[PDB]
RNA sequence: CUUGUGGCAGCCAAGCGCGACGUUGCUCGGCUCUUCCUAUCAUACCGAAGCAGAAUUCGGUAAGCGUUGGACCCACUAAUAGGGAACGUGAGCUGGCCUACUGAUGAAG
RNA sequence: AUCAGAAGAAAAGGUGUUAGUUCAUCUAGACAGCAGGACGGUGGCCAUGGAAGUCGGAAUCCGCUAAGGAGUGUGUAA
């Protein structure tokens, strides 16, 4: 349980993963998410369409519309935003669009309880959140597209230097003697 | 868990009635005085013979003779519904007789919402003969050359861990 | 039903007097079928089902060595109760698909004919829309916008080809007989000339 | 234009080209349309669907088989509305088999109440005498209160 | 049901590669991709034979393998000797003005029942447009993929209608003709 | 809760003595206003209809935008659609403190 | 499931799905598919400008066969 961790959305389920994600921050762990984008709902595209269009009509309140905003609206609602104990757990979570620098040079983990191939059965509907949003009142969706590509570029660039790096020391490993021993401790 | 369950029972002896006659009964239960409660509820609606008197002579437990043999069970059923009659007839193949009729229930409870209470068990058979199958699913299953990638490719290895939150790598579920 | 009674009557058939005839049907229509059955009967219901009643042993079969004539036997035929006839006289009658055109017959273009220029009515309307070919019917009258080949020489009778040849006068067909051996009663000599 | 104006047009220039695929291609996926309708529609419109389709379904089954102190009620002649008042009642006659509408000559007895029967109140099950010699007492079968008229059986 | 297997006999082509549910086939005439995520599917290439299996799958999934097995088909025929569509004109009264750009690739209508609209179909990729000069309003439409070559054949039939009108006293537009392949 | 299908008496009558669909029988009240609903008056786009065309009728999506001036009427207009706010708005209208909303400043990381 | 799910309309409709029940054929070749035949008295008789099976009125008969319905629609004035 480190102090803060990094949650890669791409493939995680909106309901399942903000399920783990509240408990996580009521737990007083400082979650942050990345690429509350490419989240996904189970149904087809156009039924969590009309479901978000009975959203907009409600109305007096305020229509968060941005993806990392359809996130933190999930998990307002399974904290108790309304005492200083949810109040100051919604505080810690940090939703993202893609992956800001800060946070592209860390470690990502994943749920395996609430990613989509491991809970949804084959050939199922489901729909993107950054795909649904976009056509909401959403207006970024083409520019993370081009800002992700760039970085991949570079995190696929920096492996490549990584690769050929590990290559040698992996290279080099069979060069200790010790290894008979290792083999005999198993490690 | 249910058992099998040979029930065997007559009725009071008396000066009209010296020499009653002993029924068998071979029908399941989870216990042996459910095996009593269904023995007195399968016989007093069909020959009317009354509880207090009779008299059981003998339960006793059949264990599967050859449970390691695979097997396919015909299985006679009385449906009770909205109607109260129904003469369905399934079959399931596996390798514990008591094991099919758990699958029955669990079949019948499932498709149809049937309860054990509703539903009266008329007799299960076993299908030594593939021709004697008229199942197609059972019949393809009962092909020569079965073949078949392990389905829910997820449900394997699942995730194989305690309290596995936050794994640092994809799984390949492959 | 219907089946045992023509297994009844090819029986009756092969317990006819003589003639040990081999033919029942052909591509031919049932008009010509009646005319060559006039002369004389013809029927053989479900092919090879007088055979398999009959029997490919011996034993079974009522004729003698049948094994061997129940895989020759095949197609339209049957026994009926000449010669000079099936061998000379072939009634003609349009071809039908699966053939080959003898010819490359062509239609030609604008008005067209109905005798293919041997006459040309234009009062079918109807064929307009069931020809399917490059023809427009302006002012009532059916016009062929270039020429069609209704068939080629050694290519097989299309669909639209036999389709064609159907309306039109293409009487390229000869019925034909086999009459390769005779069931005799005594000789029982069924040659496979 | 003169006649069946456009009956020669077709015999002088000939029909739509694609007319017949398309009414057959029309005449084809109906059957996915019809069931369709089903499955989406909803209200009367979708109501009327329903009986309908039934009306057909059973029709063909039998096709291929065969192959303030007033008078709240009407009276006959408190305040009684000439309106509600009424003389004539279509008995239909139960040997005979034919209705008619023939003048309500009196009423026998009310079963409703005497006094009803005093007011000469039409009311179901209710007595009538009424003339038959263009063909009595009768019972009134309905309630003309409700249907509006006088049905009455003989 | 837990199988249900489809086979294709592989013609001449070049490749028919399924890497990573991307037909990228490359016959004769050229090369062309295509997308294979829509479905889960197993498609295993090997020898002459293409095997399209379904596990355990619902009638829903089951109608999915004919279909492919007929989408498979399509680009395979296209990429061997190609797809023609020929397209036929009808005009009542007002000739219809019919212009080639960029090889044929967009099609200018003009001069449709007296309206003065120079209607512009920039038809899709893969396809391109000629006039045949053999026999006059005659339109080739080639491609190497019927689903677009028949796309654009309904689009110029859709844009080549008629409005608020009887279809019986008007006969002027544009309508299929047959189909065929290149060779 | 309410909406678009009269009743009675028979003949049938799949079926379960009833018996569906069929069939016979003659027979308190209104001005302004604010919004909201669609069950659309017009306008938008379609379908069908003997739709030459013009003009017309029915049907489908459609509530975005409108839906009058004068004592049942008489003209314009594209039409002069229907409603609801259960005692419509009689604490807008007549006769037989605080909280809203609108505006105006405002200390503060 | 394009407003899923967590007695009132209620009778039924659904080319939606999974189970079953009762009947049918089927290597005497099941269904579908294409390939062809799908006849001759006869254009039966009234009915009519024109009705040849297909506007219409009672049957609607026969020879051939394995099968051609005085015809199931399309269609034509026919």
């Amino acid at each position: 349980f480190q102090k803060v961790v990094v949650i890669d959305a791409k493939g995680h389920l909106l309901g399942r993963l903000a399920s783990v994600v509240a408990k996580q921050l009521l737990g007083g762990q400082k979650v942050v998410v990345v690429r509350c984008e490419e989240l996904n709902i189970s149904g087809h595209f156009f039924r969590n369409k009309l479901k978000y269009l009975a959203y907009l009509r409600k109305a007096c309140a305020f229509h968060f519309r941005a993806p990392s905003r359809i996130f933190q609206k999930a998990v307002r609602g399974m904290l108790p935003h309304k005492t200083a104990r949810g109040q100051a757990a919604l505080e810690h979570l940090q939703a993202v669009e893609g992956i800001p620098p800060p946070f592209d040079k860390q470690k990502r983990v994943v749920v395996p309880a609430a990613l989509r191939v491991l809970r949804l059965k084959p050939g199922r509907k489901y729909c993107t959140v950054g795909r649904l949003s976009s056509e909401v009142g959403w207006k970024y969706n083409d520019i993370v597209a081009k800002l992700e590509e760039r970085r991949k570029v570079k995190s696929a660039a920096f492996y490549q230097a990584k690769l050929a790096k590990q290559k040698k020391i992996a290279s080099a490993k069979e060069a200790s003697p010790v290894n008979q021993k290792l083999s005999q401790f198993g490690y | 868990a249910l058992k099998e369950y040979q029930v065997v029972g007559r009725k009071v002896p008396t000066e009209h009635e010296p020499v009653p006659k002993l029924f068998r009964m071979r029908l399941f239960a989870p216990n042996e005085s459910v095996a009593k409660s269904r023995y007195w509820y399968f016989l007093k609606m069909i020959n009317k013979v009354k509880k207090a008197t009779g008299e059981i002579v003998a339960i006793n437990e059949i264990s599967e003779p050859k449970p390691l043999k695979a097997k396919v069970f015909g299985i006679w059923i009385r449906y009770d519904s909205r109607s109260g009659t129904h003469n369905m007839y399934k079959e399931f193949r596996d390798t514990t007789r008591v094991g099919a009729v758990e699958a029955m229930y669990a079949d019948m409870a499932a498709r149809h919402r049937a309860r054990f209470r509703s539903i009266r068990i008329l007799k299960v058979v076993e299908v030594e003969k593939k021709e004697d199958v008229r199942r197609n699913y059972v019949k393809q299953l009962l092909n020569p050359h079965l073949k078949f990638p392990l389905p829910h490719r997820r449900t394997g290895v699942v995730g194989l861990a305690g309290k596995k939150v936050f794994a640092p790598h994809r799984p390949s579920t492959f | 039903e219907g089946k045992a009674a023509l297994f009844s009557g090819v029986q009756q058939s092969l317990d006819s007097f003589d003639y040990m005839w081999i033919f029942d049907v052909t591509n031919m229509r049932n008009t010509y079928l009646k005319r060559i059955r006039d002369d004389w009967r013809i029927f053989m219901g479900k092919t090879k089902v007088m055979a398999k009643a009959l029997g490919h042993t011996p034993e079974e079969e009522h004729a003698e060595n049948v094994s061997k004539l129940t895989k020759l036997l095949h197609g339209a035929v049957g026994l009926l109760f000449v010669i000079g006839y099936f061998e000379s006289f072939v009634q003609n009658d349009f071809a039908r698909a699966g053939a080959v055109a003898p010819f490359t017959h062509v239609i030609p273009a604008g008005p067209v004919y109905s005798r293919a220029g041997q006459i040309l009515t234009h009062t079918l309307e109807p064929q307009v829309r069931q020809l399917g070919m490059p023809t427009v019917l302006k002012n009532g009258v059916v016009t062929l916008l270039a020429d069609f080949p209704l068939c080629t020489e050694g290519q097989q009778l299309d669909s639209r080809q036999t389709r064609l040849l159907k309306l039109f006068g293409i009487t390229a067909a000869e019925f034909k007989v086999g009459l390769l051996g005779y069931y005799s009663k005594k000789g029982a000599s069924v040659e496979f000339l | 234009p003169q006649n069946e104006y456009i009956e020669e047009s077709i015999r002088k220039h000939g029909r739509r080209f694609d007319h017949e695929e398309r009414k057959r291609k029309k005449a084809a996926r109906e059957a996915h349309d019809a069931s369709l309708y089903a499955q989406k529609t909803r209200g009367i419109k979708a109501k009327l669907y329903q009986e309908k389709r039934r009306k057909e379904k059973i029709q063909m089954k039998k096709t291929i088989k065969q192959h303030k102190r007033m008078i709240t009620k009407a009276t006959f002649v408190f305040i009684r509305p000439m309106a509600l008042r009424q003389k004539k009642a279509n008995v239909t006659h139960k040997e005979l088999g034919v209705t008619m509408q023939l003048p309500i000559i009196g009423v026998k007895k009310n079963p409703q109440s005497p006094t009803y029967t005093q007011l000469g109140v039409l009311t179901k099950g209710t007595v009538i005498e009424v003339n038959v010699s263009e063909l009595k007492y009768a019972q009134i079968t309905n309630n003309p209160e409700l249907d509006g008229c006088v049905n009455a059986l003989l | 049901d837990i199988y249900k297997d489809e086979t294709l006999t592989i013609p001449k082509g070049v490749t028919v590669d399924i890497k990573a549910r991307n037909v990228t086939v490359t016959g004769p005439r050229g090369t062309l991709k295509q997308n294979l995520r829509h479905v889960d599917i197993e498609m295993k290439k090997q020898g002459n034979t293409i095997k399209f299996i379904v596990w355990h799958g619902s009638r829903k999934h089951n109608a999915c393998i004919r279909s492919v097995y007929s989408i498979i088909n399509n680009m395979i025929i296209g990429v061997t000797q190609g797809f023609r569509y020929k397209m036929r004109l009808v005009y009542a009264h007002f000739p219809i003005n019919i212009n080639l750009t960029e090889n044929g690739t967009v099609v200018e209508i003009r001069n449709f029942l007296g309206e003065r609209i120079t209607r512009v179909i920039k038809c899709l990729p893969g396809v391109t447009v000629s006039i045949s000069s053999a026999v006059k309003d005659e339109i080739i439409l080639e491609g190497n993929s019927l689903e677009n070559v028949s796309q654009s054949a309904a689009n110029i039939k859709q844009i080549c209608n008629v409005r608020n009108k009887d279809i019986r006293k008007f006969l002027d537009g544009i309508y299929v003709s047959e189909r065929g392949n290149i060779e």
